[PDB]
């Protein structure tokens, strides 16, 4: 039973997991955005509106 | 809940205040209010073309803000006993007593 | 406020605005007297005292904040007409079988009791039993499709919903009406240029997105 | 050789062809084509499993099959018309159409009845 | 014979009787859109 | 009362008769369960 | 605190004074709205003649003249803003009174630069 | 409940001006609320999506919109000056 | 007639259990943590509250099928 | 074994309570009559009956460890186990007896609401052929239980009080024509003189 | 009756009779039906309660049959009187929290 039940589990992480794939495909897709200047300087990547961001192209410049 | 939720929050003594200048003004200028309730009842005048109510609304509402605007120092003593006298009576957790009525039709005598 | 019965509307330019308008005025007193009645209870039961009144004021009293509610809507409607119910019928497939029973449009008779009872009548025939047992076993059918039918507040809800989506869809369609002649000119060429149906705020956003999208920033 | 013996595992079958159909419903369309990646995968414990956990299934799609092989049979015989749209032999013809099961993807057994 | 708490048990039972046929009744709670048409108006 | 009201019920309606004892207490067990019900509810 | 009649005119007042604050929002919302579908139309057909964008059933796809919408204009400038006056706006992890400074300043440069 | 505390449920849905301000100012404030330009479909996604961080009360709601606009009525006439074809 | 009316409890149910009596402090503990719970969650829910009225307010409406929601001027 | 260790504890303190009972219970049971016999227990005192009622299921299919058991206390718990058993077949008779009689009574109150004052809807002269078979099914019925009651003197004469009381009745709310002779023939041997 | 409506008459009576008979004497029926019995025994007859005959001498009742009602009545009204208590305490921080907030 405990292994039949973490089979189902395992389906179903598959199963979510493809989906999340495929939005993020989707979300890939668009085109980057170009932050530069003042938008570089200050990316508007936050951890309040993240996930509006996430798996998203950006072309940005900056100091490693 | 069942009971509504709050839009505004007004402080006590914001709130007390307004509810006494609404009562000053529900005698001053009780005529302007009739016109606003008369021509916003209909269906034209409230939905479809509220724009034909604009005027005596803005009437309405200068009234109003002229009667929150206490110019008499009369006005302004008897308001601000009787908006005391109802801020205590608000604090006073302790079983409640007098009434501030007395000091309500002063002001709105005055 | 006592508003007159004869609608101030040109019927020629604004036909339907004309109809809502008589409607509503003609319908106004009565439930004007009904809203008086209820907000004189409510305020009545506030003034008793104690288990009397205030202590539990609010929170009992639903049922007439509830009717209050009801009768406002009702009021600023004015009447309802089988095509508006209609056309609520996507997004509620009861929308008539609720309105029915949240107001006084037809008398509505048990007919599933009224069968279940007529059922039972052929069984106890069948059977041989007394006229007495199977008047009995008519009337209780009946009695369990009316206790079933009556009530129903979660009726009156969605009656309120329907009214007001109607309450918009009638604002709308008088705005439509009232500038008609303005936008005739601008609508052939909307008409001769694009070949969808889909509506301009649609198109404008799915246009926002696209640009905001595809458009370079440069 | 019991009537409610019979009634038990016919229910439980039902049961379960439900539940499998349900299952396979949501993995095509997920995998709208690449379902056959995960069904038909040559690992003998994935095949084993797929087809241990979709008997009814695939016993359902090879009845179908036979019904559908038979069924044409028929109708080439009275009308002296084509054949089986091809000329793909019985096994071949027979293996395939039980291996798909592409004609379940809209199918649930509860909606139907 | 002696029972333990009567005079509480006679209490309770008193209240919850009261309760009930307050809930049922709803006597207390009356209706008065009968008497609106019977009462005077103000302003 | 209850027991009343199932005592005057029994001695005047003839059809009553039927019911038993057992069925009486299951009705009574009811009427107690709906009543404890009503009470609890009420003030929810 | 006050008599019953006092407490119902002010209520009276109130209901009044809420139903004329809803007719002003009411008559501007009105007014701007009719604005901006007559805005939103004649940009839809202006896009559409100078082939911009082609729409066909419910969709809008990018046409050969997309670089010179109006809409795209409009998107580039409202960029360009936010990163000359506004910007720091999108990521701003800040009090609620250091959010409305800094947007008092932003305005205030603007008229500035205005 | 008393009237009293009944009284807080008619007074809240009231948004408060200073008592200074004449009802052609009000008016006049809920016109600029309620403007419209061209540019405010681009400048309102960049703006609503931050507000909703910081949006808990409706003086906070009334606040930040109301700036959010004032700066897309500058942006839009900025806009203008700088595209005069367009708006010929 | 006979007078049967009396507010005293009935003898079928005033018995003991064996160890004392009956089981009257556990179930009214048990019935304050429901009451606490109930009510913590009531008091949380209403009073955390307000009202936010903003164009992010609303959104698209759909009918059952999910389809935009349209009706037409007939 | 904790858990078999709690198992045996409670059947054995439950079984032997409520062994020490059942005779009290049964002879409850014995003197109140076969309308409703557990009357006693459902209005003035419910003297571990339903607890012997539920009990006598679980001495009867819950296994033992005799293991947890000793040898005196193993012996006391097989007698309380077939004194439970003893109930249960007893309660069994009761219930039989009890339909038996509400059977009866059924038939009685099918005559009386026949002859009841307020039937002015279901007023008939003659008795029809379904009731008198089923009376006369009843009454044969009855006789055999009697005959078969002949080793127990009190069981016999306890069944004839209670359950021969409605066919008196029955016997009493008919006129003797038709064919009372051949319905009422075995009632009339002795138990029609008994009721007189 | 007629006879024929006797005979259909007759085997329906069989039918219910036998169906009732067979759900009821079903075996793991039976056996719910048997626990449910006798746990609606308990939760009637065995239900929490404040008055109880007291057959112990005062040397032989406990102390908790004494003080019970009072210890009942003591929790339930500190549990009510703390919720009040609680909510004019929630009263309070939700006006400051929102009036901090803004206005
Ligand atoms: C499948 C199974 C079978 C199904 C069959 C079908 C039917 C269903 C059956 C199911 C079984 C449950 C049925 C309910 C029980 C019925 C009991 C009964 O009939 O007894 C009759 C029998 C009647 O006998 P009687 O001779 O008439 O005597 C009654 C008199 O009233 C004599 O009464 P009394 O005197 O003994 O009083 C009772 C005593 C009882 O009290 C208690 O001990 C109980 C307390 C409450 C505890 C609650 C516990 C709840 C726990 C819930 C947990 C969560 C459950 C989740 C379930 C999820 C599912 C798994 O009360 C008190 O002690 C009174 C307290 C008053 C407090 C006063 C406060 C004052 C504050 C001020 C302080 C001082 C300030 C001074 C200031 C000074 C300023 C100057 O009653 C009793 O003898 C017992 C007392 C009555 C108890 C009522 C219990 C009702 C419970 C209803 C529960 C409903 C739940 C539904 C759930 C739904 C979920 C979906
Ligand atoms: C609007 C909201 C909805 C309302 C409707 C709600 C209904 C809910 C479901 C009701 C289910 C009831 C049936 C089950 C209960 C048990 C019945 C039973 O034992 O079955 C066998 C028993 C029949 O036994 P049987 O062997 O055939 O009869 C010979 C035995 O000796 C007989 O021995 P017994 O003593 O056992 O039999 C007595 C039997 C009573 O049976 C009888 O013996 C005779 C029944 C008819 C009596 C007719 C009146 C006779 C003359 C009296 C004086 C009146 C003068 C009026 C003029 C005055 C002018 C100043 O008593 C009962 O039925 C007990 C329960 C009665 C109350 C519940 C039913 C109320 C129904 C009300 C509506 C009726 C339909 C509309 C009528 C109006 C149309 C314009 O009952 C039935 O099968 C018949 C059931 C009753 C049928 C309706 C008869 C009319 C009753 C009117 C009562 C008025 C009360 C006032 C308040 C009304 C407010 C709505
Ligand atoms: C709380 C949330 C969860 C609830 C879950 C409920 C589950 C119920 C499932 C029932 C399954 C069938 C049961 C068959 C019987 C098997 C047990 C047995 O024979 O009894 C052995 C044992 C002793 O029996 P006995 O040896 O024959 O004793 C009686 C003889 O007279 C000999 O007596 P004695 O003089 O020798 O003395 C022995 C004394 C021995 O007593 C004890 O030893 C038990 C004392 C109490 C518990 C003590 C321990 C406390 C701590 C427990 C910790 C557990 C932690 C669990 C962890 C789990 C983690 C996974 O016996 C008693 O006094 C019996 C007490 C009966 C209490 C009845 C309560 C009825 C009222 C319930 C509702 C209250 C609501 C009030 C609301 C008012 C608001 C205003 O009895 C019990 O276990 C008592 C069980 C009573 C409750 C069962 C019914 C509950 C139904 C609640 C209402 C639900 C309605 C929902 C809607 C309906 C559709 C869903
Ligand atoms: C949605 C909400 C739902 C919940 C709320 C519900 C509210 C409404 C009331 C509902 C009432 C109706 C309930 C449905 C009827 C159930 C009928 C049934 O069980 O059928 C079996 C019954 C078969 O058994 P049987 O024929 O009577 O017995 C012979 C068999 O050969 C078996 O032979 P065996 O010897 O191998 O097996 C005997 C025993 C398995 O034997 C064992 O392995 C040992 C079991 C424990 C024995 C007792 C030891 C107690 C130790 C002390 C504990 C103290 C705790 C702390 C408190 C201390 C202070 C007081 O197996 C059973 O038959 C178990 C019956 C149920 C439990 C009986 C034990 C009751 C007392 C213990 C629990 C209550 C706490 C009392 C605390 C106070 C005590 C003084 O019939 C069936 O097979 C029918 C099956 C189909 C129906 C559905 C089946 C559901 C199964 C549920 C099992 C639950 C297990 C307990 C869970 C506990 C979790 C915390
Ligand atoms: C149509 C469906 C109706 C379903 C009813 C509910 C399910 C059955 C009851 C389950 C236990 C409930 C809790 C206990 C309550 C107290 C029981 C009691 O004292 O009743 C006896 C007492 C004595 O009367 P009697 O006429 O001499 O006995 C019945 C005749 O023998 C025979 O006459 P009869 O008319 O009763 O014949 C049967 C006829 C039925 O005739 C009808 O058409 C009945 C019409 C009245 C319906 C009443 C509805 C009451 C709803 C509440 C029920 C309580 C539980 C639910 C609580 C939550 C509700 C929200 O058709 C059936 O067989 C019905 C289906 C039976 C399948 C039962 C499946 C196992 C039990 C499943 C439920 C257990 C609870 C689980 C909780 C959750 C667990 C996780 O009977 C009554 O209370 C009369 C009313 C009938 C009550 C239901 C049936 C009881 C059967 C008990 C037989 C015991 C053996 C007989 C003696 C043998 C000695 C050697
Ligand atoms: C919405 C519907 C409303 C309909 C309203 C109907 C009202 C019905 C009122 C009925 C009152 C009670 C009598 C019927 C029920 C009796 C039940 C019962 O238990 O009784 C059984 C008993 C009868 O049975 P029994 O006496 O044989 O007792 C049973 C005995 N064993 C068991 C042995 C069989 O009592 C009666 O039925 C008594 C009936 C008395 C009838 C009196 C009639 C008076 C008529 C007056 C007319 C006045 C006209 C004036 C005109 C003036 C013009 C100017
Ligand atoms: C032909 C037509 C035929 C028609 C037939 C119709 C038959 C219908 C039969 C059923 C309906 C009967 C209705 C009777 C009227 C209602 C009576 C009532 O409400 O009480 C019921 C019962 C107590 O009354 P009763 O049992 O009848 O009399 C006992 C006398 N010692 O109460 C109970 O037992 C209910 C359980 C609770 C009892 C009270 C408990 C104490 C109260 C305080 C509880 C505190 C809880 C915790 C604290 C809360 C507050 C802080």
């Amino acid at each position: 039973i405990g292994t039949l039940l973490y089979g189902a589990n395992q389906s179903s992480k598959a199963r979510e997991n493809k989906v999340a794939t495929e939005t993020r495909k989707e979300r890939m897709a668009k085109p980057t955005i170009q932050l530069t200047g003042a938008d570089s300087q200050n990316p508007p990547f936050t951890e309040k509106n993240i996930n509006d961001w996430l798996y998203k192209t950006v072309s940005i410049t900056g100091r490693p | 809940s069942i009971l509504p939720p709050l839009q505004y929050t007004y402080s006590n003594e914001e709130s007390l205040e307004l509810l006494i200048h609404s009562i000053k003004g529900n005698k001053d200028c009780n005529s302007e209010r009739k016109a606003f309730n008369l021509c916003r009842s209909t269906v034209l005048g409230k939905h479809v073309e509220p724009e034909k109510c604009l005027d005596k609304a803005l009437v309405f509402v200068n009234c109003f803000q002229k009667v929150r605007r206490d110019e008499s120092a009369a006005c302004q003593s008897a308001f601000n006993s009787t908006l005391e006298c109802g801020k205590k009576y608000s604090e006073s957790t302790i079983s409640l007593g007098s009434s501030c009525q007395s000091q309500l039709d002063a002001y709105l005598n005055c | 406020v006592r508003l007159n019965l004869k609608s101030n509307v040109d019927q020629n330019e604004y036909p339907f605005l004309a109809k809502w308008d008589k409607d509503m005025r003609q319908n106004y007193e009565e439930y004007q007297n009904r809203i008086d009645a209820t907000t004189y209870h409510l305020q009545r039961s506030q003034r008793g005292i104690a288990v009397f009144g205030e202590w539990m004021y609010p929170r009992y009293f639903q049922k007439d904040i509830l009717e209050l509610e009801v009768l406002r809507r009702k009021q600023q409607l004015g009447k309802i007409y089988p095509e508006e119910v209609s056309s609520y019928t996507q997004i509620n497939p009861d929308i008539a079988n609720d309105l029915n029973l949240t107001f006084n449009a037809k008398l509505l008779w048990p007919v599933r009791g009224m069968t279940v009872g007529a059922g039972f009548f052929a069984f106890a025939h069948l059977f041989n039993l007394p006229y007495s047992f199977r008047l009995g076993l008519f009337v209780l059918p009946t009695a369990v499709e009316l206790a079933f039918t009556w009530g129903n507040k979660t009726s009156q809800f969605k009656s309120i919903e329907f009214m007001d989506y109607l309450l918009q869809y009638r604002v709308s369609k008088a705005l439509l009406e009232k500038n008609a002649k303005h936008f005739a000119e601008k609508k052939a060429a909307y008409q001769k240029e694009i070949n969808s149906s889909q509506s301009v705020q649609d198109l404008y956003n799915q246009l926002i997105t696209l640009v905001s999208e595809q458009a370079p920033s440069e | 050789f019991n009537s409610i013996l019979f009634l038990l595992f016919f229910i439980v079958n039902l049961y379960w062809f439900n539940s499998g159909l349900i299952f396979f419903n949501s993995v095509y369309k997920i995998h709208h084509d690449a379902w056959t990646l995960i069904f038909q995968t040559d690992s003998i414990l994935n095949k084993l499993k797929i087809y241990f956990f979709l008997l009814p299934l695939y016993i359902s799609s090879f009845i179908h099959s036979i019904s559908t092989w038979y069924y044409n049979y028929i109708l080439n015989f009275l009308l002296f018309s084509e054949n089986l749209n091809t000329n793909t032999n019985f096994v071949d013809y027979i293996t395939y159409n039980t291996l798909l099961l592409s004609k379940f993807e809209d199918f649930n057994l509860f909606v139907y009845i | 014979l002696p029972i333990r708490n009567i005079q509480f048990a006679r209490y309770h039972y008193l209240a919850a009787v009261t309760v009930f046929t307050y809930f049922a009744t709803r006597c207390c709670l009356l209706d008065y859109k009968k008497y609106y048409p019977l009462a005077s108006v103000k302003k | 009362m209850f027991k009343e009201l199932i005592h005057i019920f029994r001695t005047y309606y003839i059809t009553f008769r039927y019911l038993k004892k057992s069925n009486i207490n299951f009705l009574k067990n009811l009427s107690y369960t709906l009543i404890a019900y009503y009470l609890i509810i009420n003030f929810q | 605190m006050f008599s019953d009649f006092n407490m119902y005119e002010a209520k009276v007042f109130l209901k009044a004074v809420a139903d004329a604050q809803n007719t002003f929002r009411q008559t501007a919302q009105q007014e701007n709205q009719l604005a901006r579908y007559e805005s939103q139309s004649q940009s839809l057909l202006n896009g559409s003649t100078s082939g911009a964008i082609s729409i066909t059933g419910d969709n809008i796809q990018q046409g050969r003249n997309f670089k010179a919408l109006k809409e795209v204009k409009l998107f580039q400038y409202s960029n360009e803003i936010f990163k000359k006056y506004l910007a720091g706006f999108d990521s701003f992890s800040g009090d609620y009174t250091a959010f409305k400074k800094f947007l008092n300043e932003s305005v205030k440069k603007i008229e500035q630069d205005a | 409940m008393k009237l009293d505390q009944i009284i807080s449920y008619y007074i809240t849905p009231v948004r408060r001006f200073d008592k200074n301000l004449t009802a052609e100012q009000i008016y006049e404030q809920y016109q600029q609320a309620a403007q419209f330009n061209e540019i405010d479909a681009f400048t309102n996604i960049r703006f609503h999506r931050k507000f909703k961080e910081y949006i808990q009360t409706q003086e906070q709601s009334d606040y930040l919109y109301e700036k959010a606009k004032q700066i897309s009525t500058l942006a839009q006439k900025m806009f203008e000056k700088k595209f005069p074809e367009y708006y010929t | 007639a006979r007078l049967w009316w009396t507010l005293d409890p009935s003898k079928y149910y005033l018995k003991q259990i064996s160890s004392g009596g009956r089981n009257e402090i556990l179930f009214t503990v048990l019935g304050v943590t429901a009451a606490y719970w109930y009510f913590g969650n009531k008091r949380c829910e209403h009073y955390w509250r307000r009202q936010i009225d903003n164009c992010q307010s609303w959104s698209r409406a759909q009918n059952i099928n999910g389809n935009n929601l349209t009706v037409k001027q007939y | 074994s904790l858990v078999s260790l709690f198992k045996n504890t409670f059947l054995k303190s439950r079984v032997i309570g409520l062994s020490f009972q059942a005779q009290r219970v049964m002879a409850q049971m014995a003197k109140t009559d076969f309308e409703n016999p557990d009357e006693h227990f459902l209005l003035n005192d419910a003297m571990k009956y339903n607890e012997l009622v539920f009990y006598g299921r679980l001495a009867e299919n819950w296994s033992i460890n005799p293991e947890l058991f000793g040898k005196a206390e193993l012996a006391k718990y097989n007698e309380a186990k077939q004194t439970l058993i003893d109930f249960n077949q007893y309660h069994a008779l009761v219930q039989n007896l009890h339909e038996f009689y509400w059977e009866l009574k059924t038939i009685y109150l099918e005559l009386s609401r026949g002859v009841a004052t307020s039937n002015f809807h279901n007023k008939r002269e003659v008795t029809h052929s379904i009731i008198e078979s089923d009376i006369k099914n009843s009454i044969h019925k009855y006789i055999q239980l009697i005959d078969d009651l002949k080793d127990y003197p009190e069981w016999q004469h306890k069944v004839r009080e209670e359950i021969g009381y409605y066919a008196h009745m029955i016997y009493t709310s008919v006129n003797h024509d038709g064919n009372f002779p051949e319905i009422f023939k075995e009632f009339n041997k002795v138990d029609s003189l008994y009721y007189f | 009756m007629n006879h024929s409506c006797q005979k259909v008459f007759e085997g329906f009576v069989s039918a219910l009779y036998d169906t009732s008979y067979f759900f009821r004497n079903f075996g793991p029926f039976k056996a719910t039906i048997h626990y449910a019995t006798y746990a609606n025994y308990l939760a009637q007859n065995w239900a929490p309660r404040v008055s109880y005959i007291e057959t112990s001498t005062p040397a032989y009742t406990l102390a908790k049959n004494k003080y019970a009602v009072y210890i009942v009545y003591g929790l339930i009204g500190g549990a009510l009187i703390h919720n009040y208590m609680l909510d004019n305490k929630a009263a309070q921080k939700s006006q400051q929290y929102y009036l901090k907030h803004r206005d």
